[PDB]
RNA sequence: AUUUUACCAAUUAAGAAGAAUAUUAUAAUAAUGGGUGUCUUAUAUUUUAAAUAAAUAUUUAAAUUCCGUGUAGUAAAUUUAUUAUUUGUAUUAUUUAUAUAAUAGGUGUAUUAUAUUUAAAUUUUAAAUUUGUUGUUUUAUAUUUAGAUACAUAUUUAUAGAUUAAUAUAUUUAAAUAAUAUUUUAAAAUUUAUUGAACUGUAAUGUUACAGUUGUAUGUACCAAAUAAAUAUAGUAAGAUUAUUUUAGUUGA
RNA sequence: UUUAGUAGGUAAAUGAAAAGUAUAAAUGGAUAUAACUUAAUAUUUAAUAUUUGUUUAAUGAAAAGUAUUUUAUAUUGUAUAGUAUUAUUAUAGUGUAUAGUUUUUUAAAAAUAUAGUUAAAUAAAGUAUGAAUUAAUAUCAAAAUUUUAAUAAAAAUUAAAAAAUUAAA
């Protein structure tokens, strides 16, 4: 996992599938005995080590000298699911929607790519999310719920994209661990939306000039439309 | 004889008999043409072998048709240009929106944490520089985003800007349009206190020169008396900070020449008082800036800066015994002190065998070897070996030239 | 790779994602699962009556000798065959009727069908002797030119001493050890090979692939191949009524033109040969089995300027019937004029393949009511 | 000119002391009093004051 | 530093030392007229491939003033009228279909100012609609005495 | 002639420099590495333990 | 099109164009996002094997180390790195970073165009010299941290001839009282 | 893969040598480390030689492994009393030889006594050592500093108990 | 106060029409030497001859002969015919490019013998040549690529002797009538036709004349010269020769 | 080095794909393999040899060059050789004698070339540029002794061989 995609990674990576190469892997950069010409052993725990660890450090993964990003910081997150809606649903087609059931199948269709790659979006960035949680910022916040209503998906609070799991029998999915899946996505979420709200509602307390005055009675107005949007109150 | 591939690109040795060639003095290698080919394709016009033909049709697409214009459509984009009080209006608007939704640094406790890079405030910032006719410092802004106070002093005064605006207020083009007299507006003073927090901003983080532009680009907006007196204190102490003597002088002689129309509540004139004695005491007249400090403090008595001074240059007196007078009119300025002039000479300065008189020498637009200087007919000058080219014989010396 | 190599197990992980899929990935539930694909035999093609249907009465199950009816039903104006049927060897003593189509996909009547055409058993390497000729037949013999030394265009000169220069000694490099040099023995179209079939064996094996269809169920006897226009619409209405897949992954239809049972023509019908041409999968062959005695007049290299393979030099025709096309074309279609034109270029050599203690009673049966002699009205 | 090397037979030379004096020598500086720039004690401007006296 | 930009920069890095020879002249004479390499040829051919003979349509139903549908491409579905034909590249221009920024270089008189016209769009990628119909119709020329 | 390139190339990372870098250093080594604890293991490994 | 991405312990088709740009744009942002100002010089007019040891030399090293040493040395590899890092500082300071904490973090060479010059030889031999370049890379990250060395410090001899000539060993430093807006 | 460094530790190098006893490595223990006392007096050189490699070596521990250096110290007293059996002492050559042409160095067994007789048990020990242990310096030399010669009955080691060596010959 | 030991590491996903009226064979209907930037002048722009040749031939017999260098009208003007830029990218098949490059700041040791980490042990080219089998001989820097031809198989129509020198004799058991091929690189070669005297060597007074059964040591930096064509007993020179895990007889006659 | 267990068809040398042999069409390793003659490329030699442009006393043709003379200044035409180069080097026909008719780095030494017995000058490293022969080779072959089929760093025994730089056959 060290050279593949990681925690909050968007590619999708099987490292030991030798995806995205121009080439037959000749040489195996991490071997620890010579039966491995013959006998690999790769999936084993400790040769897969080996050999994902000799892997060297990607765009996703970064060298222990280069800067890394904050990848981790709820301010970088949330602005990621903006630009994630923004790139599905065209401006053109959010003024449409906005101003409006008639649609083309191919804006249909778009729109539900949209709120698919969003859903996929969300459970990627939802353990960095998580963590995030504590640190955040109110306008920040403000922002998750702002990129949830432009993805057009309907977080759930108790069309509605995240209150289904996805399919898929129990006993063939992909249960290993140090793979970041999170099988109760739609709970999740929910216990996400409740501390992002009990967030702003604290950070309303705590904040509790014209330009302050206007910036106040802005966010005010914002933050009601868009919980009333999402069927949420306070 | 053969010893490597036949080619040309081959590398070890062939012989005439075995693989005759033609005499290609310089030409591109497997990897695409390099820097000396590259050279001989702009300055020669092509090749140096010449067996090549030139080709700049992508040159020619990317400058000569894009540049192409018919004269109706150049005459009708003028009229159709954009509406400049509305863009400048949404410019404003998008700028003051992306610094309010700037994220706040985190004050972590044991070290500094890192200020958060500012991606999507520079296209907002080159908007309203080209609309106001401004530049504004990434870094001053930067500066002033981390700072929390310095972050209120200038949100504040951006809305108040973009009220103004919106009431319909555009001093700079109505004063354009008018000059195409009466005293600064209520937006152009918004403006000038933003360009000064930027100035701010500047100078903790250290860019002096940028701040020195900024606070020239406010006293160029600003028109009042009061507004002047202190912008030009301001430019006083940022070229003081940047080792610009003159200009600090200048604004501040300036600034005690405004004093007259300048209430008695401001200290302004004070500031420039100290500016201009400061810039003589860097320039090292110690005479001069005792008798300019003399004068700020016959004219404000008690001022804590002119105080502070004049105690600083006490005792520069005090020490100047030791000397038994002050630096010789000689050099008169030589001693450099200041971090800005330190960053100005490891950046400018004539580097050991590079960037000096030696290595390449700059005539009027062009780059010389130093043996062509039109400055030195040293003795390694090509001036030198000319002599006597017909009309007389110009020199007493016989042996040379 | 080979089973036996360490390469064919060198890769143990990576081949397949842990994560199944949400779309289509199911579990195993048990034996009362039925698995799609499954089967205990090797099928390579696994199709079953809903994919590639077959015409016929009966499934051909291994209880009947064949899928079509063994004895003349009632309920049909069942028809004899053109000639009388002597079952020779390899014929499968059995008597085959199968039913007869319209233009409506309805059946109108019954007829036979001579043991020695649709009952002769088939035997692989027969249909590998006719699949391999037509294979190599089938090639572009014009196209397998390569150069040679001789043709390299070099000049004909050592190109520099034995030991004085210090390579290795070359002279006239025109080699195939050089880039731009030929080959002394290259492939050409004069050098290539087209085998010679015999007549005996390509009749038996054509026998022996329509034997094979027929136990298939893929063979359909239909009463015309007329289409009302000339067009392509036409023909493509007449297969969606008969239910002819001639998609290219539908199965296809094969097509023996033919005539009908009382006027066969040994040329294609006009409208249905000018309609016929559509892209799909579907081909048009004539009604004949056999094969000009194949001939080679440059048997010997006496010709110096024959740009031709050696062998034949009357290879089989592309409409000609064959295994290949055969087996690619899913259903054969053949019409009443094809079936009495069939038996009527093999009675002779079925009569003549029969012992002579039958041959010489048959004309005693009147196996050999000749219309030459009066015996008989002409057939 | 008799037998190719390899990397470690190249590498030596940077183990030995000749290429580190000659490549990979750090040179110790000052900023001049005078004229602020950067520079190695024993080389001076041409400038008058650094003439007269070379800091 | 291959530009003409970084030229001068280049040079300045370059030691005085090496010299180089043929700056003004050169030894192969450059008045031959001789071919072009193979990737140069390539881009030639790509950039104007309307230069090989017949390369136009012959019937060309398409002129100024139709409706037509986008069926293929960046736009499927949107239909509009023909603003503008090149025939000698097999073009269209339609409005509100292929809209793209238009640069313009500043100059002495202007600043650098963006535009937004309908650019070309291949023939075959539309097909006409027929106005009675409303919906896409083949085409085909005929003749009549008026 | 059959030699184990496509079975040596796999392990030709465990060498040092040339022969790790060029592929026929690489195989040849592992080769004549791979023969020579072969006859190690028939004919002295046994004695030693 | 669809990709196929691990989710919820399954596999879910997604729009591949979709995808695509989302994960370029993610990693663009990501690289503007760092802190660091990262700048490539093509086609360097050194051969990439000299310019590896400049290089070396001046990896790790301060902005105003790097700078000072690159002008004190005597090497086309320097002058080069020289170019390098002014046109770097360039673009850190357009885009932000404190120039008094500039930092270099990579410093690396691989070879690039190469251009073949014929040398003629006696007894009718020939060859082609080589006319090697280099490509640099040149990454200035900010160390808020770091703490430079006192460099002010001169000499003995430099002292004492100042202070023969007159002027003062310490700097003149005189307060600058901050700009303000008090006035407006 | 492993690779020693071609810079090595040279005798004519300031670092200098190191003395195996001090050092610390995975392949050596001394926590199991015993001490023997040897009386060399009337017991014949090569035999005394071959006992004392023994010890020290580690071979006598049932724990032997080729790898690992593990032995117990010895301390050989009255090595001025050692026996040779007959006219040995001067009819046994020591060679050895000098990268010079002249170079070669033929010695007897008397000169080595006096100049050093636990010179000489140290070449009987070197050479038992190396007969047993040659293909590695590590293996050829922590043994040899692992044993303690003393010509006298006088050591410093009491401090340390070593305990009488009894062994028995193959007679 | 001061300071982070020496040594040791690795190649991969490719940014854009920097690849098609393309490469080869294929058309049996054209044809007075194709020459654009050409553009009067015709004492000065003439190539013809009964022969194996840009016209090219369906079998094994007999037969001259010191290795038999070998087979006829098949139809008589009968369709085996030297074709050809598009009224299908002509058709059918076939072949195809190395422009382009951050990759990691330390798993093994640190007094010397060589990958698999418990320390050690083992280890120090391959191919051909050498039949007195070597220590003789030759080749190989490396990466990728190019590179060599003996048909492993015969289903009903179907039918197959011998024999004398010769005449002649013929008491007396078979059979799946099929032919076309035959490594590869390299001989001091020789043959045909042609050019060279600007170098060099003569005669004439820099130029002219004389040239490969040959002009005067040499005849344009290999004189058994140079250029063009060719695959000679390539054999009784030599070298190379593409497919691991195997499944049966003799080791100096 | 007189045997079992386990692997495992059998007692040793004539390749393997059910995927274009396509109905097959989004996650098919169809991994199916020439160490020395071909072609291209990357290295070693290479921190290398070489190169290094501060000083000038003097031809008026032609074959020979064709390097864009913006208008160079009857008809027609003016400058910029050859030795594969901007090289050892004046092409000399005619013809003349004061036009200064103007590009050769560097702070030592070896070696090499020039330069009051008898029969002392010039050519450095370094900055910069950057070839060529060569190259089976593992991080390599101190040394001695002994021996094996021709030099035998091939073998064994014995012994103790540091790294870089320059020079020396
Ligand atoms: S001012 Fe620094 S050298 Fe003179």
């Amino acid at each position: 996992v060290y050279g593949g995609s990681g925690r909050g990674d968007l590619l999708y990576e099987n490292p030991d599938a030798r995806r995205h190469s121009g080439r037959a892997l000749g040489v195996l950069n991490g071997v620890r005995h010579s039966s491995q010409a013959t006998m690999p052993e790769s999936g084993q725990l400790y040769y897969r080590k080996l050999i994902l660890h000799s892997r060297p450090p990607n765009g996703s993964c970064a060298g222990l000298q280069r800067h890394c990003h904050d990848t981790c910081n709820w301010s970088y997150l949330i602005p990621s699911l903006h630009r994630c809606a923004e790139s599905a649903i065209s401006a053109k087609l959010w003024e449409k929607m906005c101003q409006l059931v008639n649609l083309t199948q191919y804006e249909r269709q778009r729109v539900r790519d949209g709120q698919n790659l969003y859903r996929y979006e969300v459970h990627q960035r939802l353990p960095l999310l998580e963590e995030s949680i504590g640190w955040a910022q109110l306008d920040d916040l403000l922002g998750w719920f702002r990129s949830a209503r432009r993805a057009w998906v309907r977080l759930p609070t108790s069309s509605s994209a995240m209150s289904c799991r996805l399919e898929g029998h129990a006993d063939s999915r992909d249960t290993t661990p140090g793979r970041n899946q999170v099988f109760d996505t739609p709970e999740r979420v929910e216990q996400l939306t409740e501390a992002t709200v009990h967030r702003i509602r604290e950070e309303l307390q705590r904040l509790n000039s014209a330009r302050r005055l206007a910036r106040d009675e802005e966010l005010s107005r914002c933050v009601e439309e868009e919980l009333g949007w999402h069927g949420v109150a306070l | 004889y053969q010893r490597g591939g036949w080619s040309p690109g081959s590398k070890h040795q062939k012989h005439m008999t075995l693989n005759p060639t033609l005499y290609l003095y310089r030409f591109p290698g497997p990897h695409g043409p390099g820097p000396y080919t590259m050279k001989y394709w702009w300055t020669l016009g092509c090749f140096p072998t010449g067996m090549e033909v030139p080709f700049r049709l992508h040159e020619f697409l990317s400058t000569y048709q894009q540049e192409h214009v018919p004269v109706e459509v150049e005459e009708w984009l003028r009229c159709y240009i954009k509406d400049p009080l509305s863009e400048l209006v949404n410019a404003s608007n998008d700028f003051f929106k992306a610094v309010e939704v700037y994220p706040e640094v985190e004050s972590a406790r044991g070290y500094k944490t890192l200020q958060p890079s500012i991606a999507p405030l520079l296209v907002p910032m080159k908007k309203f520089e080209e609309q106001l006719g401004v530049k504004i410092s990434p870094v001053g802004l930067r500066s002033v985003l981390s700072n929390p106070v310095l972050k209120d002093r200038f949100l504040d005064d951006l809305f108040d800007y973009k009220s103004y605006v919106e009431k319909g207020g555009s001093t700079p083009h109505r004063r354009l349009a008018r000059s195409r007299a009466e005293t600064t507006a209520d937006d152009e003073r918004s403006l000038i206190l933003l360009l000064t927090t930027i100035s701010e901003g500047c100078i903790n983080a250290g860019n002096y020169s940028d701040a020195a532009s900024v606070l020239a680009d406010a006293l160029m907006f600003c028109h009042d008396p009061d507004s002047q007196a202190t912008t030009h204190a301001n430019i006083s102490f940022a070229s003081l900070l940047n080792a610009d003597f003159k200009g600090a002088e200048y604004n501040g002689r300036e600034a005690a020449l405004l004093q007259p129309q300048v209430k008695p509540t401001s200290t302004a004139c004070a500031r420039g008082y100290v500016g201009w004695a400061a810039a003589a005491a860097y320039q090292d007249d110690f005479e001069k800036a005792e008798a300019i400090v003399k004068d700020g403090l016959t004219l404000y008595v008690g001022n804590e800066h002119l105080e502070k001074l004049a105690n600083k240059l006490q005792a520069l007196r005090e020490e100047q015994p030791s000397v038994y007078k002050q630096v010789p009119r000689s050099l008169r300025e030589s001693r450099s002190h200041l971090p800005s002039q330190q960053s100005r000479g490891l950046l400018s300065g004539s580097g050991k065998g590079f960037s000096n008189e030696f290595d390449w020498v700059e005539f009027k637009n062009k780059l010389y070897p130093s043996k062509m200087d039109p400055r030195n007919n040293e003795m390694g000058s090509v001036f030198r070996r000319v002599g006597d080219l017909g009309s007389f014989i110009s020199t007493s010396r016989s042996m040379e030239r | 790779s080979s089973i036996f190599s360490p390469r064919y197990d060198w890769r143990t992980s990576g081949v397949h994602d842990i994560a199944p899929r949400d779309e289509g990935d199911f579990l195993y539930q048990g034996p009362q699962h039925v698995l799609p694909g499954a089967h205990p035999l090797p099928l390579h093609h696994p199709h079953n009556t809903i994919t590639r249907p077959v015409i016929s009465p009966y499934i051909p199950s291994p209880q009947r000798s064949h899928p079509y009816f063994t004895a003349p039903l009632p309920e049909l104006p069942h028809f004899s065959t053109t000639k009388p049927i002597v079952y020779t060897y390899g014929t499968m003593k059995e008597r085959i009727i199968a039913p007869v189509f319209n233009l409506k996909n309805e059946v109108i009547y019954t007829r036979e069908l001579d043991p020695f055409i649709f009952g002769m058993y088939p035997e692989v390497e027969e249909l590998s002797k006719n699949l391999t000729y037509w294979m190599v037949r089938c090639q572009n013999f014009a196209s397998k030119w390569d150069y040679e030394t001789r043709e390299i265009w070099r000049k004909a000169k050592k190109n520099w001493p034995n030991t004085g220069m210090g390579m290795p000694r070359v002279g006239n490099r025109k080699n195939h050890l050089y880039t731009w040099g030929g080959r002394t023995k290259p492939s050409k179209p004069w050098n290539m090979l087209m085998p010679t079939m015999d007549v005996k064996t390509w009749s038996k094996s054509n026998r022996m692939m329509l034997t094979l269809k027929m136990l298939q169920g893929r063979l359909q006897v239909v009463d015309r191949l007329t289409l009302e226009e000339p067009t392509q619409e036409c023909y493509l209405e007449l297969c969606r009524n008969m239910s002819w897949d001639v998609r290219h992954t539908g199965g296809g239809v094969l097509f023996m033109d033919g005539g009908s049972r009382i006027t066969p023509s040994s040329e294609f019908d006009r409208a249905f040969f000018f309609g016929s041409f559509f892209n799909g999968r579907n081909k048009i062959v004539r009604p004949t089995v056999l094969c000009d005695e194949q001939y080679d007049y440059n048997k010997t290299a006496a010709k110096q300027r024959m740009k031709g393979p050696k062998g034949a030099k009357n290879p089989i025709p592309i409409n000609r019937f064959n295994a290949y096309d055969a087996m690619k074309h899913d259903r054969l279609v053949i019409t009443e004029g094809a079936l009495m034109q069939l038996e009527d270029e093999l009675y002779e050599h079925k009569l003549q393949i029969l012992p002579p203690h039958i041959r010489n009673q048959l004309p005693e049966y009147g196996y050999l009511d000749s219309e030459a002699l009066g015996d008989c009205v002409p057939s | 000119p008799k037998r190719k090397k390899n990397p470690m037979q190249l590498r030596r030379k940077v183990y030995g002391l000749h290429f580190k004096e000659k490549y990979l020598k750090m040179e110790e500086w000052y900023y001049c009093p005078l004229c602020a720039e950067p520079k190695k004690p024993g080389e001076w401007c041409r400038r008058e004051d650094c003439r007269q006296i070379k800091p | 530093l291959r530009d003409r930009e970084r030229l001068e920069l280049l040079e300045s890095m370059r030691h005085p030392r090496e010299r180089d020879f043929y700056q003004d002249h050169t030894y192969h004479n450059q008045w031959l007229r001789r071919d072009l390499e193979k990737h140069q040829k390539q881009q030639l051919a790509a950039r104007y491939k309307y230069f090989a003979p017949d390369f136009e349509i012959s019937p060309w139903i398409w002129y100024p003033g139709d409706i037509v549908e986008v069926v293929s491409g960046e736009g499927i579905g949107q239909r509009g009228t023909i603003i503008a034909v090149i025939k000698y590249k097999n073009e269209i221009v339609v409005q509100n279909i292929n809209v793209q920024d238009v640069v313009i270089p500043a100059s002495e008189s202007r600043p650098e100012q963006i535009v937004q016209r309908e650019h070309p769009i291949s023939v075959t990628r539309v097909r006409h609609v027929d106005p009675s119909t409303n919906e896409i119709c083949n085409i085909e020329m005929v003749k009549v005495r008026n | 002639h059959y030699r184990a390139k496509l079975e040596l190339d796999r392990i030709r990372s465990m060498l040092r420099g040339r022969a790790r870098l060029e592929r026929k250093v690489g195989l040849k080594r592992l080769f004549f590495l791979m023969r020579t604890q072969t006859r190690y293991r028939v004919e002295q490994q046994a004695h030693w333990e | 099109r669809y990709a196929f991405v691990e989710e919820e312990g399954v596999m879910h088709k997604v729009n591949w164009g979709l995808y695509c740009e989302r994960l370029e744009t993610e990693l663009t942002v990501t690289q503007e996002r760092l802190p660091q100002h990262t700048l490539l010089m093509k086609a360097v007019p050194s051969s990439w094997k000299k310019l590896d040891i400049d290089i070396s030399v001046i990896r790790g090293l301060s902005l105003r180390e790097a700078m000072a040493q690159c002008k004190l040395s005597l090497r086309k590899g320097h002058q080069i790195v020289f170019r390098a890092l002014e046109m770097a500082q360039q673009g850190a300071e357009a885009k932000g970073l404190d120039k008094e904490h500039l930092r270099v973090a990579h410093i690396s060479c691989y070879p690039g165009p190469t251009d073949k010059q014929i040398d003629i030889r006696s007894k009718g031999y020939y060859a082609w010299k080589t006319k090697k370049s280099s490509h640099l890379v040149l990454t200035l990250a900010e160390d808020p941290e770091m703490v430079l060395p006192d460099r002010t410090c001169l000499p003995y001899s430099s002292l004492m001839s100042m202070k023969r000539a007159g002027l003062s060993a310490q700097p003149t430093v005189i307060d600058v009282p901050a700009i303000t807006a008090d006035g407006i | 893969a492993p690779f020693k460094s071609v810079l090595r530790r040279h005798k004519h190098h300031p670092e200098g040598l190191p003395l195996y006893n001090d050092m610390s490595k995975q392949w050596l223990c001394r926590e199991g480390e015993r001490w023997w006392l040897l009386d060399a007096r009337g017991e014949q050189l090569p035999r005394v030689a071959a006992v004392a490699a023994q010890y020290i070596t580690g071979q006598h521990r049932p724990d032997f492994t080729p790898g690992m250096i593990t032995g117990d110290h010895v301390v050989i007293v009255n090595i001025k009393d050692v026996v040779m059996v007959g006219d040995q002492w001067i009819r046994v050559p020591i060679t050895w030889q000098t990268a010079y042409p002249g170079g070669k160095y033929r010695i007897r067994l008397t000169d080595m006594y006096e100049r050093d007789p636990c010179m000489l048990m140290w070449w009987f020990l070197k050479d038992e050592v190396n007969r047993h242990f040659v293909r590695k310096l590590k293996t050829r030399i922590a043994p040899l500093e692992k044993a303690w010669l003393y010509e006298d009955s006088i050591h410093p080691h009491a401090d340390k108990n070593p305990r009488p060596l009894c062994w028995t010959d193959p007679e």
